[PDB]
RNA sequence: ACCAAAGCUAGCUCAACAUACUAAACAAAUACAAAAAUACACCAAAAUAAAAUAAAACAUUCACCUAACAUUAAAGUAUAGGAGAUAGAAAUUUUUAUCCUGACGCUAUAGAGAUAGUACCGUAAGGGAAAGAUGAAAGAAUAAAAUAAAAGUAAAAAAAAGCAAA
């Protein structure tokens, strides 16, 4: 007559565990661009003319 | 701290005693076990740090680090190489960094690369005349050193700067001994000049 | 000191001496108020009222006026997956109270840094910034943005 | 073709994410038909980690470009633009190389939208954006 | 005096607060007696302080500051421990000769096990002590029945977990048949 | 009444192993071998039972005459319950009288 | 494969342990 | 039906059970039923001086551990008895018959720590 | 489509051998109301096993039934027995080493009761459970992969008349 369910799912972030990481996270990329070029503002006139 | 684990217990990659375990494999798990080929601790060549080709999988005929081993399923880890893509931060809008992460490898699919020519090759346990262990490669007939690797800590003992409640190495070092037939209580009694007449009465022990 | 045996004391015996004391305490801050006369320990179930006062005096040099005990039961009611009962241990407590009108009062042992806080907000006021970054544009309709076209 | 094995070879880590998600459950027809202005190289940068010693080479390309881009819907329904319009883009497409690395991948990092970017073309659905939800008590208030 | 049991005020809110190493056995062989003796002093007042932080930051629900120190401290302690014992039961082996610090028997209880039976001190010798007088240290005839029982019950557990053994190599030599 | 919905592994018997390759090697030591051994040598098995057989009953009381006082305690008295029981009723019941 | 060495009758004498308690009491014999 | 797992405690019985939860007795009852305290009975801490002194609850880190050697009765012999021993046999000074000289206690019941029944705690 | 369904492991069984046979762990506390350092005593002991049952009842009798002597025969013979049921010898005979240990034993309602003598039930002696299944990795949960097959239901209430079918 006394049994319950299992099973409730949770994502919980905690610093601790995510410090004591035995290998570190390897990154193959880095998220950011770190210097954005910013185009001239008439460029669509100066591409129908070649050099 | 010692956590003992149940008699039947998986091994993750996640360390037995946190939240990614416990979350794995709650307080009643027993599952089915995983047949382990048996490897005597000295029959073990395989340590980290030490340069390795893979044998098996999609990146195969390259060569890595090792980063961690778990003994109790036979695994390597070579950092960046054997791999497989997953999110790790996480809210309701938002699905964030995908990192990629390693899958680990069993000794067979893995053999440990001699320095020279960097090939792959069969390490064998041998005793040399210094009384030393090395391991020696069968095909090229060299001996490869072991993987000196950085420590959990992250501490390098030749960087330090010590702290208020730290000990020098010259006090530590330092032997104030002299090794004489009086305990402890007749030393520090002795020493601190407390003087002591009266002696203990009979006392019967069964 | 504690596990250890003492001397069967008879009379005009020595003088009973510790050397390497056992013991070990909690400095601990109450649960309830109380008088600026008075600290609070968690000590081993072993150790007598007389014991603790002489802790305090010969180790910290602290004048004792009084001390007094009680004995704290931890509950046994919770129970394991395989339904035995899981015990919190029972645990002494110890009220000291200090001589010369000596006022304590414990202290805040987390104080927090500004800075840190500050970089908490601008940290949290960031990752807000880029969850609305990523957050898909109303007019576009579920159309995914990466082409240019 | 929806071949992601290949796709973690040619793209970077922080451009996957972006370009798979939203698609998965669609079906994409992209063609590459012409390129009018043959492609430029407008910028190299590097980040120097002191911690790992690795650098990250990162090359920016401007380039111009005849693209057709169709996206159904799971149903099988239109829903971005036509197959038969090859039609004419601008993007700025940032690269990335991690160098100390001996495997070396030259990856496709980022894509650079400029600020004043013709508006891309419309949807083919109608779109309602909600108001405010209001509870009982609280009142609309209207900005000019 | 009341301080000791707290860190320096300079390090309450921090983080990471770091720290030597615990001493090995060797360091301390070296030292002399009242060397030990002093040092053991100074390991209990920070003993202390570090389990007064430990309950305040239960208190407080927040992570203790680097809690390693708490391991370091007490293998310290114990190591100390080990080493004074050494020299005394070094010594005593030299003075009397006797293995154990406390006088005890091999017995034989009313369940007919075989106990070590520790002694006690007594003001008075033992024919004369009505509660020790009242044990009994030997078995009665019907307890042999229950000493076989004994016996046989852990011969089965060593017979069945040997025969367990020599199953799990030979399903490993089906599965890895490396020879 | 479900059955398994995966094939199991094909277990592979190789019948040239060794235990199978030499089996029933020694059979004929008595003729052969100039009568020194019976076949009844080459028998492995529990004390009682080498070169002999018999009903339940028999077996059981055979067990107990040869190895029944070094037997544990709960097996003996298992055994004795056994003959017991075999005794009365290979002895009173049936059909055939 | 090749076959065990055949099983063979010892025709030297044999001799139990008369100091062996595990040793039956009909080898012990005047008869034996 | 009660409870048989739960450890007997004082907490438990009537009001005449009392069971201690095993602090060591520090007197006997007097005359008036009052209690009597016996400064022998209670434990004096010995504490020394710490404050002129250097060591520290903490070592630092590149300083070196050693070779672990238990000490044995052996050892303690030879850095102790040894040399005294040669130094009288050499001089032809030695005496098998008293060896109090070099340190050795042919009886403990004289002296106030003694190590066989073990007269102090610690 | 729900409820569900499928794994092959945990371990077990029976023998062999074997040294020899009360495991492990003991710092303190444990025979005060076990786990409570410390005061003049007492302490200890044995007597045939019985009956259910068989004899178609039951009265003498009724193998085995917690006492080492095995094996092949003598022999179910001599004997003993309400001379009924049944019980039952001996003299005298035979027995060649050690290695080749495992399995036409079980696979989660099986095999141990056993994940455990635990939960729980009894005042107590005592009784005594049930329960496991992803993958190389879950440090691959906008998660990926092969049954969708029991009864029970849903998808889909019923339409004169009758062992429900033929
Ligand atoms: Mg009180
Ligand atoms: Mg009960
Ligand atoms: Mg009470
Ligand atoms: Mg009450
Ligand atoms: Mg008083
Ligand atoms: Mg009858
Ligand atoms: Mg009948
Ligand atoms: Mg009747
Ligand atoms: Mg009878
Ligand atoms: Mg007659
Ligand atoms: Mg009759
Ligand atoms: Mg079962
Ligand atoms: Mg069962
Ligand atoms: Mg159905
Ligand atoms: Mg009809």
């Amino acid at each position: 007559s006394e049994k319950e369910f299992v099973e409730h799912a949770r994502k919980a972030g905690l610093v601790i565990p995510h410090e004591r990481l035995e290998r570190p996270i390897h990154l193959a990329c880095t998220a950011g661009i770190f210097d954005a070029y910013v185009p001239p503002e008439g460029d669509a006139r100066i591409s129908s003319l070649s050099k | 701290s010692k956590v003992t684990l149940p008699p039947n217990y998986r091994y993750g990659m996640s360390r037995p005693g946190s939240l990614s375990d416990k979350r794995k494999n709650p307080p009643g798990t027993r599952r089915r076990r995983v047949p382990v080929e048996p490897i005597s601790d000295e029959d073990w060549h395989l340590f980290c740090g030490d340069k390795v080709e893979i044998l098996e999988g999609k990146d195969a005929g390259k060569q890595g680090k090792v980063v961690q081993v778990i003994r109790q399923r036979n695994w390597v880890v070579v950092e960046g190489l054997n791999t497989h893509y997953r999110y790790v931060g996480k809210t309701v809008d938002y699905r964030g960094t995908m990192i990629p992460s390693e899958a680990p490898l069993l000794h067979n699919q893995v053999k440990l690369v001699d320095p020279t020519d960097r090939k792959p090759t069969d390490v064998e346990w041998r005793f040399t005349e210094a009384g030393e262990r090395v391991r020696v490669s069968t095909r090229s007939g060299r001996i490869i050193p072991k993987p000196e690797f950085p420590r959990a800590d992250g501490i390098v003992p030749e960087t330090w700067i010590d702290g208020p409640k730290d000990t020098s190495v010259e006090d530590a070092l330092e032997k104030t001994y002299v090794p004489r037939l009086k305990t402890l209580e007749e030393e520090v009694m002795e020493a601190m000049g407390i003087q002591e007449t009266r002696r203990h009465k009979k006392v019967y022990w069964y | 000191a504690r596990n250890v045996l003492y001397p069967l004391y008879q009379l005009g015996n020595p003088q009973l001496r510790v050397f390497r004391t056992n013991f070990f305490i909690q400095l601990v801050r109450p649960g309830t108020a109380q008088p600026e006369d008075t600290v609070q320990f968690r000590i081993p179930m072993e150790m007598t009222r007389v014991d603790l006062r002489n802790y305090l005096e010969r180790i910290y040099n602290v004048p004792v006026a009084a001390v007094r005990t009680r004995v704290q039961y931890g509950s046994n009611r919770r129970r394991d997956h395989r339904n035995i009962r899981i015990k919190k241990p029972d645990y002494k407590v110890a009220y000291v109270q200090l001589a010369l009108g000596q006022t304590f009062t414990f202290p805040d042992l987390f104080p927090e840094r500004k800075g840190a806080s500050v970089d908490v907000d601008v940290r949290d006021q960031v990752l807000e910034d880029q969850r609305q970054k990523h957050s898909p544009d109303p007019r576009r309709g579920g159309v995914p943005g990466w082409f240019g076209l | 073709n929806s071949d992601h094995d290949r796709l973690h070879t040619l793209v970077t880590e922080n451009c996957f994410p972006d370009m798979v998600w939203d698609i998965r459950y669609k079906t994409v027809r992209w063609s590459f038909v012409e390129s009018l202005e043959p492609p430029q190289v407008v910028q190299v940068r590097c980040s120097s980690l002191m911690n790992q010693g690795n650098i990250y080479g990162q090359v920016t390309v401007r380039m111009h470009t005849r693209q057709t881009l169709a996206i159904y819907d799971r149903f099988g329904r239109l829903m971005y633009g036509q197959e038969d319009v090859p039609r004419d883009v601008l993007e700025y497409v940032v690269f990335e190389k991690h160098l100390v690395d001996p495997y070396g991948s030259w990856r496709m990092h980022g894509k650079i939208i400029p600020p004043w970017a013709p508006p891309k073309q419309p949807i083919l659905k109608t779109v309602m954006i909600p108001g405010p939800q209001l509870k009982p008590w609280e009142e609309f208030e209207e900005p000019q | 005096g009341l301080e000791e049991f707290f860190d320096d005020p300079k390090n309450w809110g921090e983080e990471k607060v770091k720290s030597g190493a615990s001493w090995t056995c060797q360091q301390l062989r070296n030292k002399s007696n009242e060397d030990l003796h002093k040092l053991w002093y100074v390991l209990l007042k920070e003993r202390n302080m570090l389990l007064t932080l430990e309950q305040e930051a239960k208190r407080q629900r927040l992570p203790m500051p680097s809690p390693e120190r708490l391991e370091k401290v007490v293998d310290s302690m114990d190591a100390l421990d080990k080493v004074v014992q050494e020299r005394e039961d070094a010594l005593r082996l030299l003075q009397t000769g006797q293995e154990k610090a406390r006088p005890g028997a091999w017995r034989r209880d009313i369940f007919g096990r075989i106990i070590w039976h520790k002694f006690k001190q007594w003001p008075i010798p033992w024919y004369l002590n009505k509660k020790y007088n009242r044990k009994r240290f030997f078995a009665m005839p019907y307890v042999e029945r229950f000493v076989r029982m004994r016996i046989e019950k852990q011969a089965r557990i060593k017979a069945r977990k040997r025969s367990l053994e020599r199953k799990k190599e030979k399903f490993l030599q089906e599965k890895f048949p490396h020879l | 009444f479900h059955v398994r919905v995966t094939l199991p592994p094909r277990k592979v018997v190789d019948r040239w192993n060794e235990k199978r390759a030499m089996f029933g090697v020694y059979d004929n030591i008595g003729i052969l071998g100039n009568f020194e051994k019976h076949p009844k040598e080459l028998i492995k098995g529990p004390i009682w039972l080498r070169g002999w057989k018999g009903n339940e009953l028999q077996r059981c009381i055979r067990k107990k005459r040869m190895v029944g006082n070094r037997m544990f305690i709960d097996d003996l008295h298992n055994l004795n319950k056994r003959i017991s029981y075999l005794y009365k009723h290979f002895n009173r019941h049936g059909k055939y009288r | 494969y090749r076959a065990r060495p055949p099983p063979r009758r010892s025709q030297e004498p044999r001799w139990p342990d008369p100091d062996d308690p595990l040793t039956p009491r009909w080898q012990l014999s005047p008869r034996y | 039906g009660a409870d048989r797992m739960s450890k007997w405690t004082s907490k438990r019985g009537p009001r005449t059970f009392c069971k201690g939860r095993g602090a060591k007795g520090t007197g006997f009852h007097g005359r008036d039923g009052k209690f009597v305290q016996i400064k022998e009975m209670i434990p004096e801490l010995v504490v020394p001086e710490l404050a002129g002194f250097k060591l520290k609850p903490y070592v630092n880190y590149r300083a070196p551990e050693g070779t672990d050697t238990p000490l044995t009765a052996k050892q303690l012999f030879l850095e102790t008895a040894a040399p005294a021993i040669e130094k009288d046999f050499k001089a032809g000074t030695f005496d098998p018959e008293h060896l109090e000289k070099y340190g050795f206690e042919p009886t403990q019941e004289g002296k106030l720590f003694q190590l066989y029944p073990k007269n102090f705690p610690r």
